[PDB]
C-alpha cells in the first residue's frame, strides 16, 4: 500500500505547485460588481446569466462580474461578492421624472440597500450618474421641474465649494449636486470609514471611465491599508 | 370567491394540524436521560482553497470529499491522509454548490451561471453542462449516476437525466428563491425551503407537491432529512432550527437561544438522529440534541462563517467548511 | 534596588514577546506576510531578554562576570546580534508597510510568504554577519593598554572597541534603518495626508500624527541617545563615562519590551490576547 | 393562477396523518434503538478510529 501513497503524494505535489501559480493568478488580478439598474445604462459602460469583462490598465487586471437578468428584488446572491474590491453602481441622474414611486427613488433605495448590508459593510461603491446630457437637456429646456418630483429641491442650494464644468449651466450644475447629495448622504450616514463612496459623473461618450475606475480602486485599497496601520 | 376558498382551505389545514398534537415532542422527551457535554476536536484541517467554500459533500465511502469555492476549482480531498486527489478548474468562478455521485464516478458543481456542471472523475472533463434554470442554482444532488436535481433561484426545482440532458420533470408552484435539497434515504420522496418561510416535501416521480411546512419566519438557508426517514430539520435566518416532521404535517421541536441571534447556514443529523449539528454566521457551529432542543456543544474552531456542514455516511466524522477557505473534520 | 527594576524589566520582555509569538503560531488567521517580521522581531527581542539582558544585570549587580572569558565574548556578540537583527526588522516592517501603501496594485505581487522568508532569513544574516564575525574573530579588539588589560583578566568585562568597529556596527545596526524609516514613514504620512484632503474635498459634511508620532518616538528616545555617545566615546576618549554608556544602553534595551506594546495591537491580535488569557 | 393554488391545497387538504405522540415515539425509538452504532453520540475507542 505505500506505493500508492506515495503515487497518492505525487499527485498532492503537483496539485498543490499548480494551485500555487493560481493563486498567484488570482491575487494578481481585482474583480469589481457592476450592479446598475437596467435602465441606467450598464450596457454603455460595459461597452467601454453573468457577464465577465475582463479589462486591464496599467499591468493591473481588472474582471468586472455584471449580473445579467436575475430580475428579483431579494438579492441572496449579493452575498457572494464580499470579496470584490468596488461595486460599480451605475444610476441615470436624468431619470428623476420617469415612474417605470420614481426611477431615481428606485436607485436611491437600492444603493441604501446595498450600503446597509451585513456582508458588505467593508466593500466600497463606486457611483456612476450616467446620462448626463439627457439630465442636463430636461433641466434646462423640459418644463417638468425636479422640485415636484423631489421637495427637498426647493431648499437645496449649491455647494459653494464644488467645481463646474468649463461651459456649464447653472441650474443643470444644481440639479447635478443635488442629485450627487442624494447618494452622498446615505453614504455618509452609515459607513464609519470602512467604505466610502466615489460619485463621477458619466456621459455616455466619456472615455475615461476605465481610469476613473482604474483610480477609484487604487483609492480603495490606499485607503484600506492606511485604516489598516491606523493612519487614517 | 378564489381568494375566500383558500382562506377556507388554509383554516381547515390549520385546525387539522391543531387536532393530532396529542402532546409535545419535548414532554415525551424529558424523561429520557440527556446526552451529556460533547467534546469534539479538529482531527484533520484541509488547507489549499483561496477563497471562501460554500458548499461540501461526503463521498458514500466516507473517506473522499469535495468542496466548491469561489475560486473556481472543485477540490477532492483524502480525509484520511489529508492528500488532493483531484483539483478540477471550473468555467465559471462563482459556485454555490456541489455533489458525490454515489457511485464515486461522477461530481457536480454550479453557481451564478445558472448552468449545472457534471464532471466524470474516471475517465476529469466536463461530462455535461445541464441548462434550462432562470436563476443561480443553490443545491444539486445525485439520485443514481444518471438523474440529478437541481434547485435554482428561479423558484423552481428541476430533476435532469445526464444522459439525456433535459429537465424529465420540474416542481412548481414554490414562492421563493430555493435555497437547499435533501433527499430521502429511498431516493422517492426529497425536500427544498427557500426564501419564503415555506419549506416543502416533493415526490420525485410524480412530480407533485405532497405538504407543506410553514413554521419559519425568514429565508430557509439550509435543509437537511432525518435518517428515519420520516422527518426533516430546517435552519432559517431568524436564529432558529426547527424539527418537522412528514406524518404528523407540523413542526415537533424548536432549536434555538437567547444568546444567539444570528442565521443558520448549513444543517445535518448524526447517524442516530440524536444531535443536529447546525452551522451558525457567529462563526462557530452548534450541536443540538434533536429530542430535548438542549445544546450539547459547540465547534469553534472556525475564523469565517461556516458556510457548509456534512457528516460521514458511517456517522464517524463532521466535516465543515467556512468561509475562511479552511476544511476542518471534527470527531 | 536596582535587581528588582531589572527583573521586572525581564519579566516584561519576556511575557511579552511569548505572548506574542504564542498568538501568532497558535491562530491561523494571524499568519501574514507583515506578521511574519512581527515574528521575527519578537523572537529577536525575546533572545534579547532570555540572554542578553538577564546576563548583564547580573554583571552590573554582581560587579564581576564570573562566567569564562569565552561566555563573555558570546554573551557580548548575542547582544550585539539581538539589537541589529531587531532593528533592521523594524527597518523591514517599515519598508513593507512603505510598498503597501504607496503602490498597493503591485504589493501583492513583491510581498509574498516565500520572498518574506528570504528577506527575514537575509536580516538575519546580516545580523550575524555584523555580530558575532568581528567579536568573534577578535578583530573589534582595541589597542590601549586599559583593553587589554580588561580582556586579558576573565574576571571583568567590558565593551573597549575599535573606531572602525564601531563606526560600522552602528551605521549597520541604527543609522542606516534610520534613514529608512524616516523617509518611508516620511512618504506613508504623505499618502495618509493627501487622502484625507481628497475625502474632505469628496465629503464636505491626527491619527497618522499620533501613529507615527509613537512608532519613531520611541524608537528615537530609545537607540538614538545611545548610538549617539557609543560615536562620541570613540571620537573623544574621555568623553562619555562608562556609568552613562551602561545607562543609554539599557534604555535601547527596554525597547525592546516597549515593542509589543505598539506593534502588536490590533483588533486581531486583542481577540487573540483574550482568547489565551 | 388561483384556481392552481386552491386545487393544490385542496390536494393538500386531505392526508392520513398520525398524532404527535405516535411520531414522537417513533423517533424516540430509532434513535435509542440505533445508539450503539453512533461515533458521535458514543466516543469510538481510540483504536479503529480511521482519523486518530
Ligand atoms: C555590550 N553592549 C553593546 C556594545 C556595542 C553595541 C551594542 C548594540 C548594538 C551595536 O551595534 C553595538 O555596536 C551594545 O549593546
Amino acid at each position: 500500500q505505500r506505493n500508492e501513497e506515495k503515487a497518492q503524494r505525487e499527485a498532492n505535489k503537483k496539485i498543490e505547485k499548480q494551485l500555487q501559480k493560481d493563486k498567484q493568478v488570482y491575487r494578481a488580478t481585482h474583480r469589481l460588481l457592476l450592479l446598475g439598474a437596467g435602465e441606467s445604462g450598464k450596457s454603455t459602460i460595459v461597452k467601454q446569466g453573468i457577464f465577465e469583462t475582463k479589462f486591464q490598465v496599467d499591468k493591473v487586471n481588472f474582471h468586472m462580474f455584471d449580473v445579467g437578468g436575475q430580475r428579483d428584488e431579494r438579492r441572496k446572491w449579493i452575498q457572494c461578492f464580499n470579496d470584490v474590491t468596488a461595486i460599480i453602481f451605475v444610476v441615470a441622474s436624468s431619470s428623476y421624472n420617469m415612474v417605470i414611486t420614481n426611477r431615481l427613488q428606485e436607485a436611491l433605495n437600492l444603493f441604501k440597500s446595498i450600503w446597509n448590508n451585513r456582508w458588505l459593510r467593508t466593500i466600497s461603491v463606486i457611483l456612476f450618474l450616467n446620462k448626463q446630457d439627457l439630465l442636463a437637456e430636461k433641466v434646462l429646456a423640459g418644463k417638468s421641474k425636479i422640485e415636484d418630483y423631489f421637495p427637498e429641491f426647493a431648499r437645496y442650494t449649491t455647494p459653494e465649494d464644488a467645481t463646474p464644468e468649463p461651459g456649464e449651466d447653472p441650474r443643470v450644475t444644481r440639479a447635478k449636486y443635488f442629485i450627487r447629495d442624494e447618494f452622498l448622504r446615505i453614504s455618509t450616514a452609515s459607513g464609519d470609514g470602512r467604505h466610502y463612496c466615489y460619485p463621477h459623473f458619466t456621459c455616455a461618450v466619456d472615455t475615461e471611465n476605465i481610469r476613473r475606475v482604474f483610480n477609484d480602486c487604487r483609492d480603495i485599497i490606499q485607503r484600506m491599508h492606511l485604516r489598516q496601520y491606523e493612519l487614517l | 370567491q378564489l381568494r375566500q376558498e383558500a382562506e377556507q382551505l388554509k383554516n381547515q389545514i390549520r385546525d387539522a394540524r391543531k387536532a393530532c398534537a396529542d402532546a409535545t415532542l419535548s414532554q415525551i422527551t424529558n424523561n429520557i436521560d440527556p446526552v451529556g457535554r460533547i467534546q469534539m476536536r479538529t482531527r484533520r484541517t484541509l488547507r489549499g482553497h483561496l477563497a471562501k467554500i460554500y458548499a461540501m459533500h461526503w463521498g458514500t465511502d466516507s473517506r473522499l470529499l469535495v468542496s466548491a469555492s469561489q475560486d473556481g476549482k472543485l477540490i477532492i480531498w483524502d480525509s484520511y491522509t489529508t492528500n488532493k486527489v483531484h483539483a478540477i478548474p471550473l468555467r465559471s468562478s462563482w459556485v454555490m454548490t456541489c455533489a458525490y455521485a454515489p457511485s464515486g464516478n461522477y461530481v457536480a458543481c454550479g453557481g451564478l451561471d445558472n448552468i449545472c456542471s457534471i464532471y466524470n472523475l474516471k475517465t476529469v472533463r466536463v461530462s455535461r453542462e445541464l441548462a434550462g434554470h432562470t436563476g443561480y442554482l443553490s443545491c444539486c444532488r445525485f439520485l443514481d449516476d444518471n438523474q440529478i436535481v437541481t434547485s435554482s433561484g428561479d423558484t423552481t426545482c428541476a430533476l435532469w437525466d445526464i444522459e439525456t440532458g433535459q429537465q424529465t420533470t420540474t416542481f412548481t408552484g414554490h414562492t421563493g428563491d430555493v435555497m437547499s435539497l435533501s433527499l430521502a434515504p429511498d431516493t422517492r420522496l426529497f425536500v427544498s425551503g427557500a426564501c419564503d418561510a415555506s419549506a416543502k416535501l416533493w415526490d420525485v416521480r410524480e412530480g407533485m407537491c405532497r405538504q407543506t411546512f410553514t413554521g419559519h419566519e425568514s429565508d430557509i438557508n439550509a435543509i437537511c432529512f432525518f435518517p428515519n426517514g420520516n422527518a426533516f430539520a430546517t435552519g432559517s435566518d431568524d436564529a432558529t432550527c426547527r424539527l418537522f416532521d412528514l406524518r404528523a404535517d407540523q413542526e415537533l421541536m424548536t432549536y434555538s437561544h437567547d444568546n444567539i441571534i444570528c442565521g443558520i447556514t448549513s444543517v445535518s443529523f448524526s447517524k442516530s438522529g440524536r444531535l443536529l449539528l447546525a452551522g451558525y454566521d457567529d462563526f462557530n457551529c452548534n450541536v443540538w440534541d434533536a429530542l430535548k432542543a438542549d445544546r450539547a456543544g459547540v465547534l469553534a474552531g472556525h475564523d469565517n462563517r461556516v458556510s457548509c456542514l456534512g457528516v460521514t455516511d458511517d456517522g464517524m466524522a463532521v466535516a465543515t467548511g467556512s468561509w475562511d477557505s479552511f476544511l476542518k473534520i471534527w470527531n | 534596588g536596582m535587581g528588582i527594576v531589572m527583573s521586572l524589566i525581564v519579566l516584561a520582555i519576556v511575557f511579552g514577546n511569548v505572548l506574542v509569538i504564542t498568538a501568532i503560531a497558535k491562530f491561523e488567521r494571524l499568519q501574514t506576510v507583515t506578521n511574519y517580521f512581527i515574528t521575527s522581531l519578537a523572537c529577536a527581542d525575546l533572545v534579547m531578554g532570555l540572554a542578553v539582558v538577564p546576563f548583564g544585570a547580573a554583571h552590573i549587580l554582581t560587579k564581576t562576570w564570573t562566567f569564562g572569558n569565552f561566555w563573555c565574548e558570546f554573551w557580548t556578540s548575542i547582544d550585539v546580534l539581538c539589537v541589529t537583527a531587531s532593528i533592521e526588522t523594524l527597518c523591514v516592517i517599515a519598508v513593507d508597510r512603505y510598498f503597501a501603501i504607496t503602490s498597493p496594485f503591485k504589493y501583492q505581487s513583491l510581498l509574498t510568504k516565500n520572498k518574506a522568508r528570504v528577506i527575514i532569513l537575509m536580516v538575519w544574516i546580516v545580523s550575524g554577519l555584523t555580530s558575532f564575525l568581528p567579536i568573534q574573530m577578535h578583530w573589534y579588539r582595541a589597542t590601549h593598554q586599559e583593553a587589554i588589560n580588561c580582556y586579558a583578566e576573565e574576571t571583568c568585562c567590558d565593551f573597549f572597541t575599535n573606531q572602525a568597529y564601531a563606526i560600522a556596527s552602528s551605521i549597520v545596526s541604527f543609522y542606516v534603518p534610520l534613514v529608512i524609516m524616516v523617509f518611508v514613514y516620511s512618504r506613508v504620512f504623505q499618502e495618509a495626508k493627501r487622502q484625507l484632503q481628497k475625502i474632505d474635498k469628496s465629503e464636505g459634511r491626527h491619527k497618522a500624527l499620533k501613529t507615527l508620532g509613537i512608532i519613531m518616538g520611541t524608537f528615537t528616545l530609545c537607540w538614538l541617545p545611545f548610538f549617539i555617545v557609543n560615536i562620541v566615546h570613540v571620537i573623544q576618549d574621555n568623553l562619555i563615562r562608562k556609568e552613562v554608556y551602561i545607562l543609554l544602553n539599557w534604555i535601547g534595551y527596554v525597547n525592546s519590551g516597549f515593542n509589543p506594546l505598539i506593534y502588536c495591537r490590533s483588533p486581531d491580535f486583542r481577540i487573540a490576547f483574550q482568547e489565551l488569557l | 393562477q388561483a384556481r392552481k393554488l386552491v386545487e393544490q391545497l385542496k390536494m393538500e387538504a386531505n392526508i392520513d396523518r398520525i398524532k404527535v405522540s405516535k411520531a414522537a415515539a417513533d423517533l424516540m425509538a430509532y434513535c435509542e434503538a440505533h445508539a450503539k452504532e453512533d461515533p458521535l453520540l458514543t466516543p469510538v475507542p481510540a483504536s479503529e478510529n480511521p482519523f486518530r
